[PDB]
């Protein structure tokens, strides 16, 4: 569905600058936030 | 009146949209079996009622070509296998859940 | 305790004794076996999906290759379902 | 769904006797679904180790249709091995000698070209007309839908839609017709 | 219509004939096929329509009478062939293998002995290159070579 | 060499698999493998090939759901493209947009 | 020995039964079946009448054998290919 | 009195699938609204057991449960036997219903509780390399890092 | 016949006919103008 998120604005993959793909993976119990990621 | 797909043989789909229109709700009840479309459960004076133990030796072939003609399969599935194999089988394999 | 089944842990002889029991100690109507499924039959390989009703209202379900196995699982998966010991149960809290 | 696990098994992994007709239908849109069946795609829990293969039993053999001038145009072609050993004859031909060796083809084509084809062979029944033998009947489940439609000839439509239909022109009173 | 009978005498009498249905959707068209809006929406299957086109003993029936153009008239005489060859018109007969979309006569083809290689290979006709400009209602066109 | 040529092939037939199973599958549920696919994507849902193939062999009330919401979305297609006007876009086919 | 005769449902015959040699009648034809006498191995000339080779005229030990049993560009022997073997 | 534009019933006059009329808007969202609620319902009463969720993590998609357990190839930057939460929640569920976000769901709608239990390597990967007739031979050995997570609960709260 | 590709009449009385899938020009009065298409 490329031409279709392109359509939308939202990239053509979903690993591309969506919320997906750049929030962050996991955090503590507790709720303190993780280091960020290398990517 | 309108349904997605049939409603008669999984589960009772409804689909739903929050308010916030952020996610999206499935509610699947299982679909239960009538009993209407079920069926029913299928159901010497002198001497013993002597056990009827008889076992015939079939050769190889016959019995090869009776086991075949029983499980719907061919001859080499039931033809035997070399020591090579047999050794090279794993007779402790690993074993999930 | 955690991934094993109920009659896994505790062994059972007579799961339709025990479920007619139960049925008959918390005033249900005792179970009717119907064939709800049939797959084969008179091949080596059958498939018989064997459901317990009782008031024409499906309780049970079982597979099995005969007719009398699947009776028998069945009657396990009530006994299961009335215990509340199903494979969807809750699971533990620690 | 709290089954036994023996039970589970046999129940995920249990064969089915599906039922296929012919009378009028392609031969090729037949083995199709037929050769689906037979390798058991069309299951969700389907591997080619597996060994998910389902029966197919397809009846009316002999009232197949091919599209076109098939009957003529296709040719069978074998080859007995001595020299002089090639035969070929037209699917008519093949048709009227065999009566099920067209279907039998059609699928035996469609199947993967591996080693377990002649055991899917083996779990395909046919039978050329209306009669199939008590046992497959006791096993059959699932009669699957006819992927033709049956065209429906002129003599057997009825008179509602006869004249629902409109007349397109207006014959003049003076020919002979 | 006409007809004459023999008894020597031979006589022609008038019988009662249908006219056309009352209001044609498309008033404007010159062939009954555009008055009707059927231009590129029927196939050998209708049987009602090739019926009304045909003589009693299967026969076609002339442009000049039916009314037709050119093209839809030719279109027409294919569908009526291969319903005849499909076996779709019982009644309106002359004087065992199942068929449809036979576009040749059954006995004027010979058989494909030699396919040639891929690049080269006889195909089989199927349906008709009259009736490929019809609607498709599908993302793969009509395959008229098998 | 044969191993890591496979580990390429590994990861190719794996995927080739998941494909093969969702289409049986959604086929079972009557639609298929391309509607399927193109209107979860539609329908924002990015389950991948893996997790779809899982949903349809253990949790088959949950595939039927995903078949119904994808068919629907279909529908929904079908029927804004022959309104082809400004009608209302659909329940379903709703872009939730971030920013 | 023991011999299968087809025969159409009216000439049914009771099992057990003796028969004699004027079940067939002067002036009949009829078709008799019998294992040939066997000749053990033999070559292509008493098996195929094959021509053989000549004897003198410098031949070296060539009198009896067939010669070539296929052509070059096929790779192989043709099945039902006439070689020596029981007859 | 035919419309113009009247077609006479033939086999390809009408497309071939069924006419679908799509239900109204208006009724439709009382409709979402009625559904929505009961399995809100349901949720605050308790009426599920043994919740599922697939879960984005590491770009990976896992349908996890509770007790579970999924291997990571790579390092964490974490203790072992250390309590973390997967957030990125593509789809949770249980019997009778399931959520789906769009594409997540709500992190008040729903959490994952993992725990880091191992930090292993992988077993020795050959990575080997070979062109012949030109002496080219070339082998390498790598161990990929791994950590091994226990997923504990999944836990859904009343936010529909 | 004759065994042409292209088909010509060489009389009044040569008619062309589609028969056997082929095209046959026939002549009655002059049969020596029977030609067959190839
Ligand atoms: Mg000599
Ligand atoms: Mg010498
Ligand atoms: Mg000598
Ligand atoms: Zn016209
Ligand atoms: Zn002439």
């Amino acid at each position: 569905g490329g031409q279709w998120r392109l359509q939308q604005g939202l990239a053509a993959n979903p690993s591309g600058y969506g919320p997906l793909t750049e929030l962050p993976d996991w955090s503590y119990a507790d709720g303190r936030p993780a280091p960020p990621m290398k990517g | 009146t309108y349904s997605p797909l049939p409603d008669d043989y999984n589960c009772n789909v409804e689909l739903a949209l929050t308010s916030d229109g952020r996610t999206i709700v499935c509610y699947h009840p299982s679909v239960d079996i009538p009993y209407e479309h079920t069926k029913p459960i299928p159901r010497d004076q002198v001497l013993k009622t002597r056990l009827e133990e008889k076992v015939e030796h079939l050769e190889e072939g016959p019995m090869i070509e009776q086991l075949s003609k029983m499980f719907f399969t061919t001859k080499h599935r039931w033809y035997p296998h070399g020591r090579y194999h047999r050794c090279r089988k794993n007779l402790n394999p690993p074993k999930d859940r | 305790m955690t991934g094993k089944e109920l009659f896994e842990m505790w062994k059972i002889i007579n799961p339709m004794g025990l479920l007619v029991e139960e049925l008959k100690k918390r005033n249900v109507s005792a179970p009717e076996s119907r064939l709800t499924r049939q797959s084969g039959g008179t091949t080596a390989l059958p498939l018989y999906f064997v459901g317990l009703y009782c008031d024409k209202k499906l309780i049970a379900e079982g597979p099995g290759e005969t007719v009398l196995v699947a009776e028998e699982e069945a009657a396990r998966v009530a006994l299961r379902k009335l215990y509340g010991f199903t494979e969807n149960r809750r699971p533990w809290n620690y | 769904s709290s089954f036994s696990r023996a039970p589970q098994q046999w129940a995920t992994f249990a064969r089915i006797w599906y039922l296929l007709d012919g009378k009028m239908q392609p031969p090729g849109k037949l083995a199709a679904m037929a050769s689906i069946r037979l390798q058991g795609l069309h299951k969700p829990v389907y591997h080619a180790l597996s060994d998910c293969g389902d029966h197919v039993v397809i009846m009316n053999t002999r009232h197949i249709a091919f599209s076109g001038n098939k009957w003529e145009q296709k040719v069978y072609s074998s080859h007995t091995g001595y020299p002089g050993g090639f035969r070929q004859v037209t699917a008519a031909q093949l048709h009227l000698r065999d009566p099920v060796a067209i279907v039998k083809l059609a699928i035996y084509g469609m199947l993967p070209k591996n080693l377990h084809r002649r055991t899917m062979m083996e779990r395909l029944h046919l039978f050329p007309d209306e009669y199939i033998p008590e046992d497959i009947l006791k096993n059959l489940v699932e009669e699957l839908p006819q992927p033709r439609k049956i065209p429906k000839r002129l003599d057997e439509y009825t008179q509602e839609e006869i004249d629902a239909f409109p007349r397109l022109w207006t014959p003049p009173e003076d020919y002979r017709l | 219509f006409r007809e004459v009978v023999e008894t020597t005498i031979i006589e022609g009498r008038i019988t009662a004939t249908p006219k056309e249905s009352p209001n044609p959707p498309n008033p404007s068209g010159q062939c009954p096929i555009c008055r009707w809006n059927l231009k590129h929406k029927y196939n050998y299957d209708d049987v009602l329509l090739l019926s009304q086109f045909i003589r009693p003993h299967g026969g076609m029936l002339p442009r000049k009478i039916t009314g037709l153009c050119q093209e839809e008239h030719r279109k027409i005489e294919e569908c009526v062939k291969m319903a005849h060859r499909a076996g779709l018109l019982p009644n309106h007969r002359p004087r065992q293998l199942n068929r449809y979309l036979t576009r040749w006569a059954p006995g004027s083809v010979k058989p494909i002995y030699k396919k040639g290689p891929r690049w080269n290979r006889v195909r089989m006709p199927v349906g008709s290159p009259l009736l490929r400009d019809n609607v498709c209602y599908s993302r793969t066109p009509w395959k008229l070579y098998h | 060499v044969k191993c890591t040529k496979a580990r390429y092939l590994k990861k190719k037939n794996m995927r080739t698999l998941w494909i093969n199973r969702i289409t049986a599958a959604s086929q079972e549920h009557g639609l298929k493998y391309p509607a399927l696919i193109g209107n979860l994507v539609k329908c924002q849902v990015e389950l991948n090939r893996k997790v779809l193939a899982d949903l349809a062999i253990y949790e088959p009330k949950t595939f039927k759901s995903l078949a119904a919401l994808a068919s629907r979305r279909r529908h929904e297609g079908f029927a804004a493209a022959l309104g082809d006007g400004k009608e209302p876009e659909g329940i379903f086919s709703r872009v939730v947009q971030y920013h | 020995t023991v011999k299968i005769f087809n025969i159409t449902d009216n000439a049914a015959i009771k099992p057990g039964t003796p028969l004699y040699a004027a079940h067939f009648r002067p002036g009949q034809y009829v078709d008799v079946t019998a294992k040939t006498i066997g000749k053990g191995f033999q070559g292509v000339m008493k098996r195929w009448g094959f021509k053989g080779q000549p004897a003198t005229h410098g031949q070296t030990k060539t009198h009896r054998r067939p010669g070539a049993v296929a052509t070059g560009d096929i790779g192989r022997v043709w099945p039902g290919t006439k070689m020596p073997g029981k007859m | 009195s035919y419309l113009p534009g009247y077609v006479p019933k033939t086999s390809l006059s009408s497309p071939p699938w069924p006419e679908v009329v799509l239900p109204d808007p208006v009724e439709e969202t009382r409709h979402h609204a009625e559904v929505v609620k009961k399995v809100n319902e349901m949720i605050v009463t308790g009426q599920y057991g043994r919740l599922f969720a697939v879960v984005h993590f590491a770009s990976r998609q896992w349908k996890v449960t509770s007790e579970d357990l999924i291997l990571i190839g790579n390092e964490l930057d974490l203790a072992c036997g250390e309590r973390i939460r997967l957030e990125k929640v593509l789809l949770v569920g249980a019997d009778n219903f399931t959520l789906l976000g769009k594409p997540l769901l709500g992190k008040d709608l729903v959490r994952v509780e993992a725990t880091v239990i191992e930090k292993t390597e992988s077993w020795p990967r050959i990575i080997m390399r070979f062109r012949k007739r030109k002496n080219f031979k070339k082998k390498r050995i790598v161990t990929t890092p791994q950590t091994v997570l226990r997923i504990n609960s999944i836990e859904i709260a009343p936010c529909l | 016949f004759k065994n042409k590709t292209v088909l010509k009449k060489r009389c009044k009385d040569c008619y062309l006919v589609k028969r056997r899938g082929r095209w046959y020009v026939y002549c009655k009065t002059h049969p020596r103008h029977k030609q067959r298409q190839m």
